[PDB]
């Protein structure tokens, strides 16, 4: 009653904390090194921290592995406990059957794992005994924690984009969309297209560098073009031509200044021009550009107009309610949540904006996105927190004609 | 009244302010050892006081890095403490300095010993990071370096408040200086090298004083037993290459390149570990003001010259700039227009460091200072932590006495109702 155990984990974050704060009291990287020592006993290592000074050791026994699959869910349960174990008895410092627990799922299409409910039921219960336990939806807890009961949440994680739309406070599950393309593709490619300018055991090296200058390239290099990158190289070419035609960089074509930045390892500058900084994020919009499976359907305007037009379809398997299609339509568009860390690139939002009013014309498009970047990072847990501190409100059940209908179908 | 008393729990020592003032306001009046003697009973429950019963009792340290290894032993402490107040100079509100490791556990217990054993009405948990941080007006953003004996807490402040996730703590500090120069030292005992890190003539060089003169820093110092030039029964330090100092037992020392080493182990991974901690700040304007204020706390930075070489360090490894030879290259090619002998005369001029465009990055920190202090502090001892610690903590006192309206503390009524989870209800 006093306070709940808030514990997220992330494709790319944990995060943990007591309910009664606002700021969690740990945030983690899901990713973890084990080390079989020359001790004779293998230990786990978790923390950007005490990682990186691990990765800096160079032991040969040294392996990163992740904790949570590209799904959101856990798929090494024996480290997930190793870890849950780390937070409670070296960070919250309390015994976990002290207090409940409260942690999250992501929002699934089909319905909900029974197997990996056996694994957090038997994981919370049998080995850490914690004495109530609870799960949210992560886009879910995003809402509620908005007060928003109708909404279309677009959260751009490290394992790709994750559009859930919510509407009266129901997932609606056939019309959730998960993308393939997210901050590690990312991360990927900044390596890939950053190598030759470099050029000129290894697991805990490929980590370390994602966690440094990777992350700092991306969080200081990386911004998405307000439109298609190529029109908009036509349109900026064009246009730097005929303002100097009346007859060292230019103002009238942004996309040839020069940007530099400061490679720490081998400290050199790396020079890339805007249009080069637009191409990382281009790549999630159209992802045809860099290989093939990838049809242009797999970028982030159709799989959004996809989930909506899919929600607004799916909403008449509840008979409408309206004495409604494109209704629900304008309450997912009037409701849009950007959330996820991948979301806080320069032009992300302006560029979805756009990517949603380009194919839903005469549609009112209302965006929310948090300005305060920690938030947005970890919104999901805020959220969790949030139902968290809920009261345990026993609310009437509704009760349709069929639900005694069915009953009364079973007494004959 | 005010009559508020402040407690201040650190590992080694506790400082005790009995009452405010606010005219002829002074330091901590009390400094006590942070120790309790315990015995055990004949059921094995523990009888804790203030002094050894004869030779048999066991000491107990509740304060190790800060953090609180025994928290009955803690409270009873602070008992111990109010005894001890009582005794010399009856209802008083209660200020205790709290530190970032201690757990919601070890704080709630705390608030219940308050209450139901102390019997005090007003109760006030003031993390020690935030009363520094209201010492200094209008310090928004920060990064406290707090060097201990045996660790160092980083403590990223951010919009006035403690990032949790990202304070830190490193297992080493004045003590490191001790085991690095006993390797350099391997023949002196641990009491002269403490004697050596205490002297006046132990100081960091800078790279100018190193460079300047003398020795050649890149090996043990010396195999042989420490110099006794006396004992009994004016130019700068920098520029002699040997130097005395005096020991605890009245012994004349002189000692060599040493008095200049021991440090450097210890600000650099002090300077990683602040590094990575600024670089996982989310919002970069806010890291870019943490940067910009850095504070350096803690008894082992009393050492000369060892602020300026923390900073010299942070700057080295983190600082955003055009490497030399880069810039050194733009500098020729652009003095490569002018006539040759311009260019002649140009040569061997000390450089401006001039003149064409710095290049401008899209990362920080492009500037990194120590945090300047304002002006009233006067001021033994060195400015530290523990004087802004005590003024934030007055300042807080005289916020809360002054606004009647609002209850910003512990009062014993909503502890009453709400119990120990009251404490949550007022957070810094």
């Amino acid at each position: 009653n006093r306070k709940c155990v808030v514990i997220h984990n992330g494709s790319h974050r944990t995060v943990a904390g007591f309910s009664n704060v606002e700021l969690p009291q740990c945030i983690i990287p899901s990713s973890y090194i084990k080390r079989t020592d020359e001790g004779g006993e293998a230990e786990f290592i978790f923390g950007t921290y005490n990682m990186i000074d691990a990765a800096a050791e160079k032991r040969n026994g040294d392996e990163v592995y992740t904790l949570v699959d590209s799904q959101g869910l856990p798929y090494n349960w024996d480290a997930l406990e190793m870890q849950w174990r780390y937070l409670y008895d070296t960070q919250l410092k309390v015994s976990p059957e002290e207090l409940p627990l409260v942690i999250t799922m992501p929002a699934t299409n089909g319905k909900p794992d029974m197997a990996i409910l056996e694994r957090y039921y038997e994981l919370a219960f049998d080995k850490l005994n914690v004495p109530v336990f609870q799960i949210v939806i992560e886009p879910l807890a995003i809402a509620l924690s908005m007060g928003k009961s109708s909404a279309f949440v677009i959260d751009i994680g490290a394992s790709g984009c994750n559009v859930t739309p919510i509407i009266d406070g129901i997932v609606v599950k056939n019309a959730v969309v998960r993308s393939k393309f997210g901050g590690d593709f990312l991360d990927f490619q900044v390596h890939e297209r950053l190598a030759p300018l470099i050029k000129e055991k290894r697991s805990t090296d490929v980590w370390y560098e994602a966690s440094t200058w990777i992350q700092q390239f991306k969080s200081t290099m990386l911004q998405v073009s307000e439109k298609d990158l190529f029109e908009l190289e036509r349109y900026y070419k064009e246009q730097a031509d005929i303002y100097a035609k009346q007859q060292t960089g230019s103002p009238n074509n942004p996309l040839v200044q020069k940007k530099n930045f400061l490679f720490k390892p081998l400290n050199k500058t790396l020079t890339l021009d805007l249009k080069e900084c637009y191409q990382f994020a281009e790549y999630l919009f159209k992802p045809q550009l860099i290989s093939d499976k990838f049809s242009p359907e797999d970028g982030l305007g159709p799989l959004m107009a996809k989930s909506v037009k899919k929600a607004g379809a799916s909403i008449n398997s509840m008979k409408a309610n309206t004495s409604s299609p494109e209704q629900v339509y304008s309450l997912l568009l009037t409701n849009v949540i950007i959330t996820g860390s991948t979301s806080l690139i320069e032009g992300m939002e302006q560029r979805i904006i756009k990517e949603l009013s380009i194919r839903f014309p005469q549609y009112k498009l209302t965006t929310f996105a948090n300005q305060v970047m920690m938030d947005r990072k970890i919104q999901g847990w805020l959220g969790a927190l949030t139902m968290a501190n809920l009261p345990s409100w026993s609310l009437g059940k509704w009760y349709s004609k069929e639900d005694y209908e069915t009953l009364k179908r079973d007494r004959k | 009244q005010d009559s508020i008393l402040i407690i201040y729990p650190r590992s080694q020592t506790t400082l005790v302010q009995f009452g405010l003032n606010e005219e002829t306001f002074t330091v901590p009046e009390l400094e006590i050892p942070t120790q309790i003697y315990r015995t055990t009973r004949q059921d094995g429950s523990y009888t804790y006081h203030s002094t050894n019963k004869d030779n048999k009792a066991e000491l107990i340290k509740p304060i190790q890095n800060g953090e609180i290894i025994d928290i009955s032993a803690f409270t009873q402490f602070l008992r111990l403490i109010f005894v001890s107040i009582l005794s010399d100079r009856s209802n008083i509100p209660l200020l205790l300095i709290t530190h970032h490791s201690w757990s919601q556990s070890d704080l709630e217990i705390i608030t219940q010993y308050v209450f139901e054993s102390l019997e005090i009405n007003n109760l006030i948990q003031l993390p020690a990071s935030l009363a520094a941080t209201y010492s200094m007006i209008s310090l928004q953003n920060c990064c406290i370096i707090d060097v201990g004996t045996h660790h160092t807490d980083i403590i990223p402040i951010v919009d006035y408040a403690q990032l949790d996730h990202l304070v830190s703590s490193i297992p080493m500090g004045g003590q490191s200086i001790n085991d690095s120069l006993k390797k350099l030292l391997p023949q002196w005992d641990d009491d002269q090298i403490e004697s050596l890190k205490k002297s006046p003539i132990f100081e960091v060089l800078s790279d100018d004083a190193k460079k300047l003169s003398s020795f050649d820093f890149g090996d043990e110092g010396t195999l042989n037993v420490a110099e006794i030039i006396t004992s009994g029964r004016n130019v700068k330090n920098s520029d002699l290459e040997f130097n005395t100092f005096w020991d605890e037992k009245g012994n004349e020392i002189k000692v060599g390149k040493q008095r200049f080493q021991g440090c450097n182990n210890l600000i650099k991974n002090i300077s990683n570990r602040v590094g990575l901690t600024l670089d996982n700040i989310d919002d970069i304007n806010k890291a870019k003001a943490v940067w910009e204020n850095i504070i350096i706390v803690g008894g082992t930075t009393s050492i000369s010259g060892f602020k300026e070489a923390l900073l010299g360090q942070l700057l080295k490894d983190h600082l955003i700039i055009e490497p030399e030879e880069e810039k050194s290259k733009r500098e020729e090619e652009a003095k490569s227009v002018l006539p040759a002998a311009t260019k002649k005369k140009s040569k061997f001029m000390t450089n401006s460091t001039a003149f064409v465009p710095t290049i401008e990055y899209v990362q920080c920190p492009t500037v990194i200072k120590l945090a300047k202090y304002p002006d009233y502090f006067p001021e033994w001892k060195k400015s530290g932590y523990s004087e802004i610690i005590f003024l934030g903590a007055q300042i807080v006192s005289k916020q809360i006495f002054t606004h009647p309206k609002d209850t910003f503390y512990i009062t014993r009524e909503k502890y009453n109702m709400k119990g120990p989870a009251a404490l949550w209800d007022v957070q810094f």
